[PDB]
């Protein structure tokens, strides 16, 4: 098969340089152009530039002209995208794609799996985990919600399970939000029968590979009022 | 600088529906338009090129029409695997440019959210911060308004929210909103409330607690 495989996820600080790669296989590398495309968090696709690997002739979007360098090492069927000095705003998914000229236009017929680039001045940090539980006299239905707030970690992602994976039904783990501190925060919740509160125990298990931490939190409202 | 404008930015449809998405270029591009599908976390996939030509391997329920400045992608009998985001791309001239995308979502009946409010924990407060969380569980459609009130004063600039993708079982959304205050600020107030407005509710619903009573 025609295949493009990109280098792995990157986490960098502003001002650092970076070079990411795209290796093509299952075709004549020099017969097809490669394009680079940017997709910022929650946004659409942006064409950055292209390169003809047969002679390294390049074209850049005016938006990207002067900010990135596209290159190719045709001897190893690899294309590259590089920055001399990263900025936080360069945080995005980057795709390489093969161009196939059909119907008299260039089309992006084969895509790499993407390379996630995160640029931030933040340093690696494990989360704090806090319970989410209702006030004592607030459970007003037969269904109650519980959860945990996973706060102040970097970088993404964390993984959350409930009762060691025994509990999966009704679980909602929300997208993380980036706080003004530069650290992320997310919540995970679960709905359970109001009757099981106190009779059954609910614990969230929070893994953060980047910091090599794991935090469990048994969830309840500790009442003093 | 050929600008591509897609509409709508999102739409809700049912399996079996004929879906149409439009793309308009700021100037003529002849037939040189392509269409791509993308699902969350995955790379785009080419569907159609030269306005009307089907990419090898793509189901024939996908079809394209148009020329000049007006184009449409049609999915004629929508399937479960087709819920995704779609992008047009002009290839008339450099630079290649994309439309901003159209998200095709799952239509279902209106469902009001169940609403819950959670006070901050004593462990968090010890560290000097108070997060108050409001959860809206299993609602449809997506459009919802969550307003925080503290001592009956509407809050602004001190909350963040996020929303799940549609549920794989009931096609609903859930939403979490977090209000963040310093401990000192949290402790000077009494009443904490989140007010929720949604199509499924005949009037806004408020969940609240009182410090010292919670
Ligand atoms: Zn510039
Ligand atoms: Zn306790
Ligand atoms: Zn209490
Ligand atoms: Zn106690
Ligand atoms: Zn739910
Ligand atoms: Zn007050
Ligand atoms: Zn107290």
């Amino acid at each position: 098969e025609v295949q493009l495989v990109q280098s792995g996820a990157e986490v960098k600080k502003p001002g650092e340089s970076l070079k990411i790669s795209c290796k093509g296989s299952g075709y004549s590398f020099t017969n097809y152009w490669i394009s680079w495309v940017r997709q910022m968090p929650g946004k659409g696709l942006e064409w950055m530039g292209r390169i003809d690997p047969s002679d390294s002739y390049t074209n850049y979007s005016p938006s990207f002209q002067g900010h990135v360098t596209i290159s190719a090492d045709k001897s190893i069927s690899t294309a590259y995208l590089q920055w001399s000095s990263l900025k936080a705003s360069d945080t995005a998914m980057y795709y390489c794609a093969r161009q196939l000229y059909q119907g008299y236009m260039d089309t992006f017929d084969s895509w790499g799996q993407g390379t996630l680039v995160t640029v931030s001045s933040a340093s690696t940090k494990g989360p704090s985990v806090f319970p989410l539980a209702p006030c004592s006299r607030s459970t007003s239905e037969s269904t109650a919600a519980l959860g945990c707030l996973v706060k102040d970690y970097f970088p993404e992602p964390v993984t959350v399970s409930w009762n060691s994976g025994a509990l999966t039904s009704g679980v909602h783990t929300f997208p993380a939000v980036l706080q003004s501190s530069g650290l992320y925060s997310l919540s995970s919740v679960v709905t359970v029968p109001s009757s099981s509160l106190g009779t059954k125990t609910y614990t969230c298990n929070v893994d953060h590979k980047p910091s090599n931490t794991k935090v469990d939190k048994r969830v309840h409202h500790h009442h003093h009022h | 600088d050929i600008q591509m404008t897609q509409s709508p930015s999102s739409l809700s449809a049912s399996v079996g529906d004929r879906v149409t998405i439009t793309c308009r270029a700021s100037q003529s591009i002849g037939l040189y338009l392509a269409w791509y599908q993308q699902k969350p976390g995955k790379a785009p996939k080419l569907l159609i090129y030269a306005a009307s030509s089907l990419q090898s391997g793509v189901p024939s329920r996908f079809s394209g029409s148009g020329s000049g400045t007006d184009f449409t992608l049609t999915i004629s009998s929508l399937q479960p695997e087709d819920f995704a985001t779609y992008y047009c791309q002009q290839g008339n001239t450099l630079s290649y440019t994309f439309g901003q995308g159209t998200k095709v979502e799952i239509k279902r009946t209106v469902a009001a959210p169940s609403v819950f409010i959670f006070p901050p924990s004593d462990e968090q407060l010890k560290s000097g911060t108070a997060s108050v969380v409001c959860l809206l569980n299993n609602f449809y459609p997506r459009e919802a308004k969550v307003q925080w009130k503290v001592d009956n004063a509407l809050q602004s600039g001190n909350s963040q929210e996020s929303v799940t993708e549609q549920d794989s079982k009931d096609s609903t959304y859930s939403l979490s909103s977090t209000l963040t205050l310093s401990k000192a600020d949290y402790e000077k107030h009494k009443v904490y409330a989140c007010e929720v407005t949604h199509q499924g509710l005949s009037s806004p619903v408020t969940k609240s607690f009182n410090r010292g009573e919670c």
